[PDB]
């Protein structure tokens, strides 16, 4: 058969690294048309929904342990923030063919035997009876479950215990003093105000609630607009109708309230924020049906249960939440310590998310922009409720570990009180008994309640060839999936053992492989051998160690936790970019680059090293978190002009600021063009701030104050070019050399 | 809700 072939390469001969590989699709899934009932591209699972670290599964345990390649699944149920974009095919008839034993769903890999009267399950080979209903002007072969790997169903009454819930939101807002002065409150209110129609309300049932919190928990009763403020304070921290209201039936009132709030706590001098008590208050407010508690704050919990200092009550809160289908989202914004490492556990185990805004301050018109944009996109995001996800494996395969935000205790079942759209997940697969067939399969199932009062089941079926050839296992390895696997292993090792252990683990993943390929595969001199499809793995793991999440050296507690929270839940495509940045060479940009083809054309990316940063060029760095506009100190006044308006390069805007519009400068338009293209994503809420940094010249003048402020930028931006030597960490070139030295005799 | 997903 067409089993992918091993393409040997010398890593030492590919420097700088062929970073264009980061954008290639993983190795093909070698499955002949016969194993598929209706051969099409849509017949096997796409990499956008599921990616196995191995697309040529070892036929037995001893061969997997020998490869030293991990067996895991990068699973992403949804592909966009809004469900109306590129949805999978939807079934409505209600017929759900499922194996009597393993309970797997009908899929493109089942086999119809005996006059197509009965079907043999591809997961457990059991003979099942074909419902006569499977033949009602079309045949059984026109049904999605048989045509597609990725499809969805309208769940019958027996997949729901209670009636689908309305999307419910409870905004737990920090009205303490730190919040007034920073403007977080204003910005938060204003944003809700500007997006009350952006919140999903596909069934007109969406219900909203509002809790303002300082040293007391402030509630508000909201009348139906049709029957035309009531603030209810509660200082007893040891302690429904018209509290959680219809967004449609009380629109004007909700708006009226939101407009008053800012005036109320305007002169608030209280510096208290009883998160714990507020959380429990919100809890009792929606525990009846379940929903999202969205917290916004810029003040470390300091009163009531759950208070923290420079805990575990939260970990118990999440357990309770799993009982009443509640998800918690956190927006932490302040210059002060917020203990993200600890609050992130709230979101983490409820399927929610945490977003941290270091140094937030309304005094910087650009801070507001980032927080507001992300917050708005966040509340506009579609989500499910009462969802549970499980991955079934064909005979011999077993799901052992589960990573990502969600609740999972001692099962192969992950519970999502609400399943967001912007995260990704990962399952470790084990191979117990030896596989007999030439194919093994994995089927992910999602029993959900959409935000349209509907009960659905989304299925993802993946078929992979089996093999006893080590060479073959390697040739079909998904470097980006594998990288992801170890990224998670690293987050665990750290958040549970130690940072150094993490690095040690990351570097070993690369050694074990380079060592394994060497001894188990067979003229030249002294090269570092590896196959082409894994040619970016060493670079990624190495680059990973320089990431703010695993770095050696000093990194503030909040920033570190934040970095770790993001890496563990980010979608593959954004994870790789966060580890290795897209860098663009602007001054010698191609004429198409910067202009449309309303989608703009971007230049080709250049390696992440300062060796390419000519001292007279223009570079833009995108690390998924921010954008860095670096302009060489020796920039010709002409270039300096086309971008900022002046010829004086020492007059340029510094720090976190946007690029001014320079009229009659097609170049200024192309730059601004590219920036905005890098900011438009329909699958993440991320709003990347721009940091403008000035390189150093041969004749650099006197500005002692700036010197400090600027040295920080050149430093920060410099630390992004992960191929370079940085501090006590070696360059990528050296990294490769060090590895050659270790796998030798 | 695993009870429902497994439909056992
Ligand atoms: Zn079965």
């Amino acid at each position: 058969r067409p089993m992918n072939q091993l393409y040997p390469i010398d890593l030492l001969t590919e420097l700088p690294p062929p970073i264009t590989d980061l954008t290639l699709p993983p190795p093909p899934l070698v499955i002949p048309p016969e194993r598929m009932l209706v051969p099409s591209e849509l017949s096997n699972a796409s990499p956008d929904y599921i990616r196995s670290t191995l697309n040529a599964v070892p036929k037995n345990s001893s061969l997997l342990k020998k490869s030293k390649l991990p067996f895991g699944l990068v699973i992403r149920p949804y592909q966009h923030l809004y469900d109306d974009i590129d949805p999978p095919p939807l079934n409505e008839d209600g017929l759900i063919v499922r194996c009597r034993r393993c309970r797997s769903y009908m899929n493109p890999f089942v086999t119809f035997i005996e006059q197509g009267r009965r079907w043999r399950c591809n997961f457990c080979r059991l003979a099942n009876d074909v419902p006569m209903q499977m033949d009602q002007p079309k045949s059984r072969y026109d049904r999605n479950e048989i045509k597609c790997a990725v499809m969805e169903y309208m769940a019958p009454k027996e997949y729901t215990l209670r009636q689908p819930p309305p999307a419910t939101y409870c905004f737990l807002i920090d009205v303490s003093q730190s919040s007034i002065k920073s403007g977080l409150l204003a910005t938060t209110i204003n944003t809700l105000l500007q997006n009350l129609d952006s919140i999903p309300n596909h069934d007109e049932r969406t219900r909203i609630s509002i809790l303002c919190v300082d040293n007391a928990i402030h509630y508000f009763k909201i009348p139906l607009d049709s029957e035309n403020i009531n603030m209810m304070d509660i200082a007893d921290l040891e302690e429904p109708n018209s509290m959680v209201v219809s967004l449609k039936a009380c629109r004007q009132n909700i708006e009226t309230l939101l407009t008053k709030i800012p005036q109320i706590f305007q002169s608030n001098l209280i510096t208290n924020f009883a998160l714990g008590p507020a959380l429990k208050s919100a809890y009792h407010l929606i525990g009846g049906v379940g929903g999202k508690i969205i917290v916004v704050s810029g003040t470390l919990p300091n009163l009531g249960i759950g208070k923290l200092q420079r805990d575990s009550f939260y970990k118990n809160f999440t357990i309770d939440c799993s009982k009443v289908q509640i998800t918690v989202d956190l927006f932490l914004a302040s210059e002060d310590y917020m203990d993200v490492a600890s609050l992130s556990n709230l979101s983490r185990f409820t399927a929610g998310q945490t977003h941290f805004y270091p140094g937030f301050s309304g005094k910087n018109p650009n801070d507001i922009v980032k927080f507001s944009t992300e917050f708005a996109k966040h509340i506009s995001m579609d989500f499910c409720m009462e969802t549970v996800m499980r991955a079934r494996g064909s005979t011999g395969l077993r799901m052992s570990r589960f990573y990502g935000h969600f609740f999972n205790r001692s099962s192969d079942l992950c519970a999502f009180s609400t399943m967001p759209r912007d995260q990704s997940y990962l399952f470790e697969v084990n191979v117990d008994e030896s596989i007999m067939a030439d194919y093994c399969y994995v089927q992910v199932a999602v029993l959900l309640s959409l935000n349209n009062s509907q009960r659905r089941i989304r299925i993802i079926t993946l078929a992979m060839p089996t093999t006893e050839s080590l060479a073959e296992v390697y040739a079909s390895a998904d470097q980006l999936a594998i990288a992801s696997f170890y990224n998670s292993k690293a987050v665990e090792k750290a958040l549970n053992s130690s940072l150094d252990d993490a690095r040690v683990l990351i570097n070993k993943s690369v050694q074990d492989i380079l060592a394994t390929y060497k001894k188990e595969i067979v003229a030249g001199g002294a090269p570092l051998r590896l196959c082409a499809n894994l040619r970016m793995f060493p670079l990624l793991m190495h680059s990973l160690t320089k990431h703010m999440a695993f770095r050696s050296g000093i990194v503030p507690s909040d920033h570190r936790a934040s970095a770790l929270n993001n890496l563990e839940s980010l979608p593959l495509k954004y994870l790789i970019k966060n580890i290795y940045p897209d860098v663009y060479s602007l001054h010698d940009m191609a004429d198409e680059a910067g202009l449309p083809v309303g989608t703009i054309v971007l230049p080709q990316p250049i390696n992440a090293t300062s060796s390419l940063f000519e001292r007279y060029g223009l570079y833009l760095i995108d690390n998924g978190n921010e954008l860095f506009l670096w302009m060489g100190g020796d920039a010709v006044p002409a270039l300096v002009f086309d971008v900022f308006g002046t010829q004086d390069i020492f007059d340029i805007p510094i720090g976190k600021q946007e690029i001014p519009v320079v009229e009659n400068s097609e170049f200024n338009q192309r730059v601004r063009n590219i920036i905005n293209q890098l900011r438009n994503h329909d699958d993440v809420i991320t709003y990347q701030s721009l940091y403008i940094v000035r390189g150093a010249s041969l004749s650099e003048p006197v500005n002692h104050a700036s010197a400090r402020e600027v040295a920080t930028l050149r430093l920060w931006a410099s630390s992004t070019l992960v191929e370079d030597k940085i501090l006590n960490n070696e360059s990528y070139r050296e990294f490769l050399q060090i590895m050659k030295a270790r796998i030798s005799k | 809700l695993a009870s429902l997903e497994s439909q056992s």
